């Protein structure tokens, strides 16, 4: 059956660049003061917040290369294949860095929460050291495909900054692969943590004397109720590419404007660490 | 962008069993990086049908060149 | 006259569906295995109140077990049997009927408490111990009978819908007049009316601080109800389209159908709600 | 699911006048949990509209067989 | 007059193989004195065909009634 | 130039207006028996807006008594004859004139106690007591005298409709302009009037106390007026379209009449409000 | 209610200027509490347009009876 | 000349049987010295069918004005 | 290749365009009023902000004073002559500019009180008496030279509508990128520059109370470039659609219009703005 | 208003490669304080283009005045 | 060959009464060796008529460029 | 039969200007035992023309696959 992939996008075309737009202009202004209020100024207090530098960076490394995907939302890609695989690489190393930073937020939380008494240099020797190992060289790793596959070509129309791959099951299998890396294994080692503190809590009920807890529960909430929805309705769409879901094209459309328009909404995680910190939640 | 969907051929469930008479127009779709478009308008239905690119009746019409 | 010609492929319902239902699934799992981790297990409650939540959050838990099945249904079509249709089917009944005859105990409770406050306490702990389960959980799962032998699956044109299949329409007018009346009319003359007893003997206090704690208990019932209203509304007018009032619409049928289906994917809010009123106050 | 929503027949409004000479085409639903729902397509409007399942016109073609 | 110019059948189409998974509402015609014209749809190729009056499927369709 | 384009479905109209008026009439039922029963029956009354207020709840009961008739005639068709079909009419036009007459009596007495806050408590004691109802309650019946005559039930296609019906279009447009008037400017120019110089007075105190019952004031005239001003911008340009001023449009009189629908159906909120300023201060 | 929107006009814009020989069909609106609305559909142009009460086409029309 | 070619009534469907509740806006067309042709759309059916000049409801339509 | 494909048929703008115009008009009219009476004729300004905001607030009353025309000229067309057209015009732009400039010397009235808070008083004086005129008025006046000549009105299709008219497109193209220069760019370079110094100088406070004057005046510059950030992105994108860049779409362009209306029905907002931060703080 | 939207005119890609015989009718927009757009219906693919001021062939056709 | 089967022009309206206000995009015809036929389209009655080349209107309109 | 009215070709364009960025989906006819009826249609003029089978870019669209 002839699919016939056409969108006639009109209000993505005006509404893409304008969400791009302002992400980009409140993810650098609030990246460049959380960089220069701690990243040069030595203003960091707790252990937490080396982890949220770490974000910030990964944020800032990411919302520089914003304005590219907003001039590519509505004209095309006349920049080059070199930025092509650049801007593809950055992409991929902040969606899996600030997941890794939340999952290593999270983890610290367990080890000063539960091991009150005996983690102190665990908790120094993993911020200092083991954070770099532990999320950027995965997060590095998990670029070769991107280093790879991505480049810009004609689409008969315009060009187009892309990945190409030989067959689709290399596409299923690293959608497959980008819904376990960033959704399930984190979320579940981050819920596991947040149980036992909760759990550990609860034993604590006499002295209420710690409240860094609803920062970190705050930041880890929005950042994945930021990122549920692309989630889904990439599922949606993996499981449409695996013969299971076969219902015409027009959904393939629907399933293809909600998944643009909530990959837009979800750059909403730029602007979720400093406007934390602006806030003081 | 570890999703790639930006680029995607009309390309699903090429059937074998396309009657030879009732291919009007298998025009032949030029996609980059993709599998050669066999998608045929029907006779009886008018309807633009995908056909498979191992079938014979497409390489005998093919073969014509 | 056409009949209904019920086929219009409605795609947003399709991509909008699962996105509710697995943020729904999420929050519910997590708040409800908290709350019941808390309070259920480490014996955590305080006052009367919390002894009803915790049963609200059992049936919370049990609903929010079977959501994702509601999912695979809602994007994919059903392909677990009968078995697991009947299993989901009655397991959604039983949880709202007893969330609002849950909610109608945790009221009239509050009608004990704060009128009768000198001579009844043990009437309150023969209230939340003994007569409970047969105050709701009884009769929800004696009005499971239809839910039990009448739920089944279709052999459709391979889709195999899950859904109850009555003998007649007249079943199925009797059967949605039942629910909207224990529903939402009974349970809900009883909460308004020990509601008005309660602000009506609160007057005559001196601004007391006991209803300190009458707060989160109209803000749950309110967000209860408020949950459940369009829903409701939606029903009843489609329950009106049958037996031959507002038959002269035919896309009309169709929108109605629609509104169902988005207010009731809205109105399962209310598992989102009971542990959300505990991380607040 | 106290209410039902999905296996709604399309079998409603049954109409009593309809013409034998004027009914081209009876064509007769099949679907589960409904009736004999059956909607002829006219003649004169070409606009399909149902018959009853008490019809003359209807049980005289139905015993043709 | 062994010519027989009006009154004429649609009874021509009558082909045993017939797919119930496919069938859409069959239509049977209000011929008077006539053999039992059904006319199937068929859902795979949106198309009307007559159907002979001794199928075991079309038998079964018109006895769930 | 078409004769009518007459819109014949209006499909979600006919399923938002039951809900939107079904919300608020159990709102404004609960909220105003609350109220009456709290401070007209109990005597709860302290300050001397409070009675001014009880004015507003009687007739914001009288008004959403009536409120499910239009919840019927909006979803069904009107069944209940001309003698309720002149009683809803007259009760709603009384309950829209009313309420405003008594936001303007709130506003002029506040003027009354901040500027003159020494030689005026018993003028506005007999503002309160004895020529308020001369004020507002014996205007707003003299207003409804078109409203008694006019209001009645044709015969459309088996409809039997509810509405009023003039001789001609020279008097719905003099009575739609009165209606403007009478409902928005003059009342707002005295409004606007007493709080200016509220205002200007206020700045010579030195940061007084006495300004901490105004917020509620302000906040509950502003919402009136926040609820009732997109109706009356939709009245007052389909009142230009008549009088053939606009004439270049008529699909735009349909989208005009389906604004002024919707736009009514959400300003009848001014029900909900004024027991929701109770709940909160 | 001091606004009135479900009984509008059908009367807009009555024209005096319609020909007797392009008006085909010149359908008389029954409207309660309204002004004779008389909507000529056209014959060049096969679009209705309003034509005035005061015309003396539509009067001689009128008068035919 | 008594064959009639020019000067055609439609003035031939006399139908005495006119219902006033599923009449349309009928149409009162301009024939030049001719009989009152009353063209009635049926609201019921979506037809325009001529009516007479003499029934009950057509004159109480016409003098409503 | 299609030249126009010319379309008027916006319904909705019409009905929603007023709506806005009005609610923008009333509240500024309000508010504007309120704050000039209190701090510009009564002397009731204490800090040194203030009086900018004074400023602020008579160039904001100077455009509602014009803001009903423009209501008119929503639902009907142009009526009150070319006189009047070229004084709403000019007015408009006079306000438009004088905002924002006034924006940036509140900014670097902010840089020059935090840095410079022991030898800058009688610079700040200087700023805010003698060159302020000259820094904001000045400009804005003289930025409406194309103002002046070019804004008429023109002979449509009996409409007379109120527009500036450019011998070329390479003029409006050009007055577009300038318009966009300096309502968005410098000032908005100065602005983030000003802040990122206040925010690097305040991390050596030792958490200091002066910072609590900050609050409004970063919510304020905030409030207003988040107003006016979508005008500007969609006629960047309308300026970028001249050229034959993304000449591709010609039902975009209408989308790109329809947005325009819209985003600058909506950016009228930063009126509303001034006098709402003075009732809160 | 720095901006301009309601004025805006049909002056969008100029070109210069028009048949004189496959311009059919070259319909000259008629619009106050605009440049002067003539676009003419194409024969063989019966779609609107724009033409511009100065090709011959326009030029001669408005000088067959 | 006084009969003239071919090469006719669409010279025939002649009609001075032309309203410039009601004018939309008159189309000027490419037709070689010919007088200019100027078929003018009517915004009130949208359709196309032809117009003389000697119009004080028309000749405004052809002359502002 | 020298006149050979049966059995025609569709094979009457053997253009070789063709232009390998303005084609469509190029569509090859299934004629048994003649040429390859290649109709290449144009996405400039949207219109369906053969070309010849001998054409550079028509020999690398057909040997792509």
């Amino acid at each position: 059956e002839p699919c016939f992939r056409e969108e006639n996008a009109n209000f993505n075309k005006i509404f893409l660049p304008t969400i791009y737009s302002i992400i980009f202009l409140t993810g650098i202004v609030g990246n460049g003061l959380v960089i220069l209020v701690m990243g040069y100024q030595k203003k960091l207090r707790s252990m937490t917040d080396k982890y949220r530098l770490h974000l910030s960076v990964a944020d800032l490394l990411f919302v520089i290369t914003l304005p590219f995907w907003a001039v590519d939302a509505v004209a095309n890609w006349y920049f080059g294949n070199f930025l092509c695989k650049a801007v593809h690489v950055i992409y991929t190393v902040n969606l899996y860095s600030s997941v890794l930073i939340l999952a290593f937020i999270s983890l610290d939380r367990y080890l000063a929460i539960v091991h009150a008494t005996n983690s102190q240099r665990p908790r120094k020797l993993l911020a200092e050291k083991v954070v770099y190992v532990g999320v950027w060289i995965p997060a590095l790793l998990l670029t070769i495909p991107d280093f790879i596959f991505a480049n810009v070509s004609e689409a008969d129309d315009r060009y187009i900054c892309d990945r190409f791959y030989p067959n689709d099951l290399w596409v299923v299998v690293f959608q497959f692969q980008h819904i376990m890396v960033g959704l399930i294994l984190p979320g579940i080692v981050i819920l596991s943590c947040y149980c036992i503190i909760i759990s550990k809590l609860s034993h604590s009920k006499g002295h209420q004397k710690r409240k860094a807890l609803k920062t970190t529960v705050i930041l880890i909430l929005a950042f994945f109720a930021c990122w549920l929805p692309y989630y889904i309705g990439i599922s949606i769409d993996s499981f449409i590419l695996l013969e299971i879901i076969k219902q015409g094209c027009e959904f393939e459309n629907t399933v293809h404007k909600w998944i643009s328009i909530t990959e837009a909404l979800a750059f909403f995680h730029c602007c979720l660490n400093p406007i934390l910190y602006a806030f003081l939640g | 962008k570890p999703v790639s969907l930006s680029y995607r051929c009309p390309c699903r469930f090429f059937e074998s069993h396309v009657a030879r008479a009732n291919v009007k127009h298998l025009k032949i779709l030029n996609t980059p990086n993709c599998a050669l478009q066999i998608v045929a308008r029907l006779k009886n239905n008018n309807r633009q049908v995908c056909i498979d690119p191992k079938l014979k009746w497409i390489q005998e019409y093919l073969e014509k060149a």
